[PDB]
């Protein structure tokens, strides 16, 4: 009938509409972790002090 | 497929982003993005995914299989977002947007919560992370540069001058300079951090070099930290030695002739591992590879057809 | 730069010379009771900063509460805001800036 | 300033019927003077002919014409009066309803 | 004649004409601005009730909008030859960011020269003399209700 | 087709032959307009020639359209030798009108030396001590190419047409807008 | 600037001003605006005395209304002020004595231009003043009744 070809029709798009994910923004966050936060999102990784030079390999192969 | 050791990605008003490589001009795919423009994309430190941000949405796309759909998209800011990064170690995700809000998004589909949200009284347009995933710097079109820290909840404010807007601000990756431009073409450099114990974040102001009398759009250094490369309106691209701040190499796109009247504007730049080749891309529907000391250009992109006002460019580590 | 900006500098000193005389009647008009809801969107307070903008502007000091700028100088940023690209864009199209 | 605007032609009017408006402003400026009363035998003479000529289309020069033709029938004398009913005849027999 | 209007609030709209009779005031009696003949038009309000009103009609004053489009129209010229160039150019135009929105707004004020009122001008009138009179008048006028309007906070000036 | 005779008589010396010159220009015009609305007034303008001054625009456009390229040409530059022939008010005066007319018109200015001669009408009108066409002129030549020597002749004119505010923006403009240590004491 | 004890300096210069030469529009303006200004700086002080705001209030109206009579033609900041001290300031027992007589020594035809004003103040609360704005509305009324 009418709204019987809608039912199937709507079931169609139904398929394609889950092959996304969706992620919300919440208003949540560690407000009382002040303390745990120096390790959280502070990792601070200090690092690399010492260079390395190159030769040139990385557009050796594209040109 | 992304499985090459190097990659070009490049969208603008088209709607749809290609995929480009160094070796031919060939496109090797065609992506799709609806109703809306890329401000600015980049890939993930694993090289297998690639982020793109535009107008309250934040569509991620897939490089190993071929998608051409947003498998993974972000909603809940209500305006555009000015630009993206990734940790080094890829654990978390910090946005910029236009709605005056600086947060952090996280990778981890689970109740970690490792997400901040910082406040400022005017809309930003550049963000920037520091070499050490540490500090991380906020500019909003004030003209005033808010310096983040990770581990603390308080920011330095640092504003070199007012009633003028920045557009980019960038780190070297060896950690010798700061860099930002503003809308009036001035490129203010700042000596970063010399603490790297506690973190002491102090700054002082280094040189100022008078060029891009038109405005600055994007300025970024280069994996050797030797060279510094200032987009401009002016349809010129001006390259910086890291020894005295000399023009080092100049590049323009400008045909001559009266009649264009500044045909299309010069918007981002990106360098190679090598800090040999870099990549540009304008706003005249084409993508453009240029060389640091020949200063012809070497091979020409034109698969485009609106303009191009973003580009992602990167390569193996070793070079 | 010719005959519009020498009449604006001849309008502004006018109304700074007659303060007093334009800020009574826009007293009288702010602070009407049943007159002043359309601008209301303690109860009062929102009056209060529109009478103080005004009297910024009658002053000069409207751009930096800082310093006192006189007619020549407030009259070259006014046009410069007005004519500026930036500000021009972000207006609604139907307002025609292109025009 | 509407026979001003008529001079220029500020209403952008085709040349095909500008002609006859142009020459029938010029006509009345020398009719509405009694010191130029000789030349009031033969201007009429020659504003009928247009009449004529043009037909259909004289009907939006009749405003202009008839408050001043009527005018000087009024205050002239002689046998100038007699020879223009003749004249004032011959109008109405060209324009047939709008003579209301 | 006059113009009755519905679902409008009148009462504001009779208090700046109030307004604009004292700043007239202020230049008349100002030798240096007298003699520029500055003044600033006016037309009679009466309200009627809380949501209607009777405006006066100001006779031989068209808008510019229409103005513009007749003039327009006639040289066979499309009424939005540069809004039509900015959606070429990017559809996305209402989503542009703040800086994206200058180039695309800029490349259409330099591909299009706008010139459309001052020739608008000289077409309507009838001689030199007058038309060099009509245009003094008008750029002293503009001017004084650009820093009135100032003062005053007017917006939606479209 | 006769207009050549009375264009091309190149006798007129004396301020009255010019005014004969005119009014038999005048006349002939309205002789042959191919219109009859203006042929029936003819009669009227050789009893009275003030009723034929005004006619002079109307009359001189019929039949200025009729005539092609090479009977056009001969016209122009009789006007030409016209305007630069004598210094009396009353016939430029009837030139320049006839000028304006023609810009009026939507088949646009009649065609002279160099721009439709806005220079030459330019320096015409100010011995005619009418400013109100000169001021015109002046700002066509300005809007194609602005040099010193407009700059200058601006600032004369707006002085005496009792403008001082007008003619001290032009100054402003060359300080600016133009190069340093250029402008003139004067 | 205004402060505690610029205030009583310059009101004794300005009284001093208007005895020596009466009939002088800028002396008599200038006095009765600072006793207008003088008022206005100790409300924000309290705010943040009925006794304290008499002083100044009494002779700001009356100072008012003999500018009024003065200028005959450019008073409309003058008839503005009044109201404003009237409608705040009119319900102490003080101040209606200065007002009732400076309506009766005035022009009837002054108050066309404050019309609108007026009528929106009808229904203010207060008995005390709302009458006091009936009668004058009544006396225009008989003078000018196709006004209001």
């Amino acid at each position: 009938s009418n709204t019987a070809q809608r039912l199937e029709r709507l079931r169609k798009e139904r398929q394609n509409q889950i092959k996304c994910k969706n992620i919300q923004w919440k208003e949540r966050n560690s407000k009382q972790s002040a303390q745990e936060l120096k390790s959280l999102f502070e990792k601070k990784s200090l690092k690399e002090k010492p260079p390395i030079s190159g030769k040139q390999s990385i557009l050796s192969v594209r040109l | 497929v992304g499985s090459d050791p190097v990659i070009l990605a490049t969208a603008g008003y088209d709607h749809t982003v290609r995929f480009w490589q160094a070796h031919s001009g060939i496109c090797t795919r065609t992506v799709q993005h609806q109703d809306s423009q890329v401000n600015a994309l980049e890939v993930t430190p694993d090289r297998s995914m690639i982020a793109a941000a535009g107008y309250q949405h934040i569509r991620m796309y897939d490089l190993n299989s071929n998608n051409p759909n947003p498998i993974i998209s972000y909603d809940g800011v209500n305006k555009n977002i000015a630009s993206v990064g990734f940790h080094e170690d890829g654990r978390w995700m910090y946005t910029g947007g236009e709605d005056c809000t600086a947060r952090i998004w996280d990778l981890r589909s689970r109740n970690l919560q490792c997400q901040r949200i910082f406040q400022v009284n005017a809309p930003i347009n550049c963000v920037c992370l520091h070499p050490n995933q540490a500090e991380l710097i906020v500019g909003d079109q004030s003209g005033a540069i808010h310096i983040w820290d990770l581990k603390t909840d308080h920011n330095e404010q640092l504003i070199p001058e007012p009633e003028v807007s920045i557009t980019s601000a960038h780190i070297d990756p060896d950690a010798s300079y700061m860099a930002a431009v503003n809308s009036t073409g001035n490129c203010y450099v700042w000596n970063l951090t010399g603490g790297i114990g506690d973190e002491v974040t102090q700054l002082i102001p280094k040189t100022k070099i008078p060029a891009h009398t038109r405005y600055a759009l994007q300025c970024r250094f280069s994996p050797d930290s030797t060279l510094l490369a200032t987009c401009s309106a002016d349809q010129t691209c001006k390259i910086w030695r890291t020894s005295n701040f000399s023009l080092m190499t100049e590049l323009s796109i400008k045909s001559g002739n009266p009649g264009e009247s500044s045909r299309g504007w010069m918007w981002g730049c990106a360098f190679s591992g090598d800090s040999q080749y870099i990549v540009t891309a304008s706003s005249d529907n084409l993508a453009r590879l240029w060389c640091v000391e020949t200063g012809e250009i070497k091979r020409e992109y034109g698969g485009h057809q609106k303009a191009v006002v973003c580009l992602a460019f990167n390569d193996s580590v070793l070079g | 730069d010719g005959n519009y900006r020498i009449t604006c500098h001849t309008v502004m000193e006018v109304l700074r010379e007659h303060k007093d005389s334009v800020m009574a009647v826009l007293e009288a008009f702010v602070y009407d009771p049943l007159l002043n809801w359309r601008l209301m969107d303690a109860l009062n307070k929102k009056a209060i900063q529109i009478i103080n903008r005004v009297r910024d502007k009658l002053t000069g000091r409207d751009f930096s509460h800082d310093d006192t700028l006189d007619v020549p100088t407030q009259v070259e940023l006014l046009i410069k805001q007005a004519t500026s690209h930036e500000n021009l864009c972000q207006c609604y199209i139907g307002w025609c800036p292109f025009w | 300033y509407s026979t001003s605007e008529m001079l220029v032609n500020m209403g952008n009017l085709p040349l095909d019927e500008f002609y006859p408006a142009v020459s029938m402003v010029a006509l009345m400026r020398i009719f509405r003077d009694q010191s130029l009363s000789h030349h009031h035998t033969m201007v009429v003479q020659a504003i009928t002919f247009i009449f004529k000529s043009l037909g259909l289309k004289c009907v939006q020069f009749l405003p202009q014409v008839m408050p001043t033709f009527l005018n000087v029938i009024r205050v002239c004398d002689g046998a100038i009066r007699e020879f223009l009913f003749q004249q004032l005849g011959m109008l109405v027999s060209f324009v047939k309803s709008h003579i209301r | 004649v006059f113009l009755l209007k519905g679902h409008e609030d009148l009462r504001q709209d009779e208090r700046v004409m109030q307004l604009f009779g004292l700043v007239n005031t202020l230049l008349a009696n100002d030798p240096t601005s007298l003699r520029k003949n500055l003044s600033i038009q006016r037309y009679a309000v009466i309200p009627l009730s809380t949501n209607s009103g009777l405006i006066g009609w100001v006779p031989h004053c068209d808008t510019l909008h229409a103005l513009i489009r007749d003039y327009r129209e006639k040289k066979k010229i499309l009424l939005n030859i540069e809004h039509r160039i900015m959606l070429r150019m990017a559809p996305d135009y209402d989503h542009l960011t703040l800086m994206q929105k200058v180039e695309v707004f800029e490349h259409a004020v330099n591909n299009t020269a706008g010139d459309d009122l001052a020739k608008l001008l000289w077409l309507k009138s009838p001689s030199s003399e007058v038309w060099f009179d009509r245009r003094t008048n008008y750029t002293r006028s503009l001017a004084v209700m650009s820093m009135v309007g100032y003062i005053l906070g007017l917006g939606d000036r479209h | 087709i006769n207009l050549q005779k009375a264009w091309g008589a190149a006798r007129r010396v004396s301020k009255d032959d010019w005014l004969e010159w005119l009014r038999r220009l005048s006349l002939e015009l309205l002789k042959d307009s191919s219109s009859p609305s203006l042929r029936s007034c003819w009669a009227l303008a050789q009893a009275y020639n003030p009723m034929a001054r005004d006619l002079f625009n109307a009359a001189f456009v019929s039949c200025w359209s009729e005539l092609n390229e090479d009977q056009q040409d001969e016209l122009i530059r009789s006007i030409e030798l016209a305007l630069t022939s004598q210094d009396i008010a009353e016939v430029t005066q009837t030139l320049l009108n006839l000028a304006e007319f023609m810009e009026h018109s939507d088949k646009g200015p009649l065609p002279l030396r160099d721009d439709n001669g806005i220079v030459l009408l330019g320096e015409r009108a100010a011995k005619c001590r009418a400013y109100a066409k000169a001021l015109h002129y002046k700002e066509l030549e300005f809007q194609k190419g602005p040099t010193p020597a407009i700059l200058e002749s601006l600032i004369s004119i707006n002085n005496k047409l009792q403008q001082p505010e007008a003619a001290a923006g032009v100054l402003e403009y060359a300080m600016k807008h133009f190069g340093e240590l250029e402008i003139q004491a004067t | 600037g205004i402060n505690e004890s610029t205030i009583p300096k310059v009101l004794q210069y300005y009284s001093a001003a208007t005895e020596h030469d009466r009939s002088w529009y800028k002396a008599w303006h200038a006095w009765a605006v600072m006793n207008f200004e003088a008022v206005l700086h100790y409300k924000h002080q309290n705010q943040a005395l009925s006794k304290t705001l008499l002083m100044y209030t009494v002779p700001a109206v009356q100072g008012f209304f003999r500018s009024i009579s003065l200028s005959r033609g450019n008073n409309l900041q003058d008839t503005l002020r009044v109201l404003t001290l009237w409608f705040d300031y009119g319900h102490w027992p003080d101040v209606n004595e200065a007002l009732v007589e400076g309506v009766k020594a005035i022009q009837i035809d002054t108050w066309l231009q404050v019309i609108p004003q007026l009528i929106a103040r009808i229904d203010t609360p207060r008995p005390l003043v709302g009458r006091l704005i009936h009668q004058l509305l009544t006396d225009i009324g008989r003078y000018h009744p196709q006004a209001l």
